[PDB]
DNA sequence: ATCAATATCCACCTGCAGATACTACCAAAAGTGTATTTGGAAACTGCTCCATCAAAAGGCATGTTCAGCTGAATCAGCTGAACATGCCTTTTGATGGAGCAGTTTCCAAATACACTTTTGGTAGTATCTGCAGGTGGATATTGAT
């Protein structure tokens, strides 16, 4: 009865954060799930290429960062880069 | 016993994203910052779109975001529109847009 | 005789390009439009190449930088590596 | 006194340039433009000679092809003179706008 | 402008489909904690190959003149929009069975070493030549009358 993962509960959490009285249809959720997978693949992909081009066998938060800059448009990138730097810094100082 | 997600102050699952990076054959190794940074970008992007879709839902006297609202959100936002410029949101329709010369009289 | 850099992409040059493109007759306003277009093209491509440069911690844009940039812009180029 | 009709030389130039493959923009001015644009992204940059070259090849390929679609757009409108609206229509349909 | 057909807009309204809920379990995640390996940053440096510039090259800015193209105006012909009408085909809800997919067993094939052999790339040197330019001479093309 195989297990099919999605990003649904997580999309829902964030949803409640930004619009506490708004719901989401399962088809909308599905699309949401597709979008996350999509962007995941595009970032990971560039990251993958980027590493190769530099004869590196490790994908680090630095690779992801250039990937985000290469992939996302102007203002989305700027803000994504903050949020990720932030998360790492916070993650580094937390063990 | 604290999850890395909470350690990074994130809703999105860092564990899962670390895993999918390995399984997905992107490089030999995956650094520990990688999935944190990515999950963060992933969470940020989804917030940005839900914020905007939420607004379209409200503009429409609806409480539940449906595919049309996501489409309104994406298409109305220059940057999300570029990011998703070669993507089709099933059941989203199009933005109302009639070319000038098409309207009656003068 | 101080001249803007984009203006160094001259009328006769743009004319020649149109020619290879098989254009017989060119409106006077094309030369400025073409300059705009070329600028947006170069920005988009250079932005990406330099991003590759900064990643490699260099101060030189390499042909590979440019080639990689072109590939991800969907304008794959053969002749310069990769 | 000898004079060629408008478009006689133009045709002759189409034929010339279609036969050859040399770049049609002067290297230097193009080089500056490249550097100027780059300066806004990072300062004190140097450029491999081949790097500039690659950029030029790409840029000329791009513009030459955009002129073909542009021309088709002019002809669609029953003209033989390319106009900005033609470049604009081509770029919109290509999905660049 | 005023009169009237007909679309459009809310507002409220019932059913209900789809969403939200909860209780219990659980397989596989995710984390934890320990021992073992190494990828790449950091630091030193050699030599490409890059920016610069001085002398040689040769393409373009320039203003005039008018060929011929573009766009406005006008108009006849007919194509395509609207709508009325008569009814076929799709939509929707209900019921047997193909094949997907989930689990487990088993072996042909691929990974992981390690050592033995070769080939492909650089480099120094020297060796070779296809053809871009130049020439000269005929013939074709274009434009004028």
């Amino acid at each position: 009865k195989t297990r099919k993962e999605s990003y649904a509960i997580y999309v829902y959490k964030v949803l409640k954060q930004v619009h506490p009285d708004t719901g989401i249809s399962s088809k909308a959720m599905s699309i949401m799930n597709s979008f996350v997978n999509d962007v995941f693949e595009r970032i990971a992909g560039e990251a993958s290429r980027l590493a190769h081009y530099n004869k590196r066998s490790t994908i680090t938060s630095r690779e992801i960062q250039t990937a985000v800059r290469l992939l996302l448009p102007g203002e989305l990138a700027k803000h994504a880069v903050s949020e990720g730097t932030k998360a790492v810094t916070k993650y580094t100082s937390a063990k | 016993a604290k999850t890395r997600s909470s350690r990074a102050g994130l809703q999105f699952p860092v564990g899962r994203v670390h895993r999918l990076l390995r399984k997905g054959n992107y490089a030999e190794r995956v650094g520990a910052g990688a999935p944190v940074y990515l999950a963060a970008v992933l969470e940020y992007l989804t917030a940005e779109i839900l914020e905007l879709a939420g607004n379209a839902a409200r503009d429409n006297k609806k409480t539940r975001i449906i595919p049309r609202h996501l489409q309104l959100a994406v298409r109305n936002d220059e940057e999300l529109n570029k990011l998703l410029g070669r993507v089709t949101i099933a059941q989203g329709g199009v933005l109302p847009n009639i070319q000038s010369v098409l309207l009656p009289k003068k | 005789v101080l001249r803007d850099n984009i203006q160094g992409i001259t009328k006769p040059a743009i004319r020649r390009l149109a020619r290879r493109g098989g254009v017989k007759r060119i409106s006077g306003l094309i030369y400025e439009e073409t300059r705009g277009v070329l600028k947006v093209f170069l920005e988009n491509v250079i932005r990406d190449a330099v991003t590759y440069t900064e990643h490699a911690k260099r101060k030189t844009v390499t042909a590979m930088d440019v080639v990689y940039a072109l590939k991800r812009q969907g304008r794959t180029l053969y002749g310069f590596g990769g | 006194p000898h004079r060629y009709r408008p478009g006689t030389v133009a045709l002759r130039e189409i034929r010339r340039y279609q036969k050859s493959t040399e770049l049609l923009i002067r290297k230097l001015p193009f080089q500056r433009l490249v550097r100027e644009i780059a300066q806004d992204f990072k300062t004190d940059l140097r450029f491999q000679s081949s790097a500039v070259m690659a950029l030029q090849e790409a840029s000329e390929a791009y513009l030459v092809a955009l002129f073909e679609d542009t021309n088709l757009c002019a002809i669609h409108a029953k003209r033989v003179t390319i106009m900005p609206k033609d470049i604009q229509l081509a770029r919109r349909i290509r999905g660049e706008r």
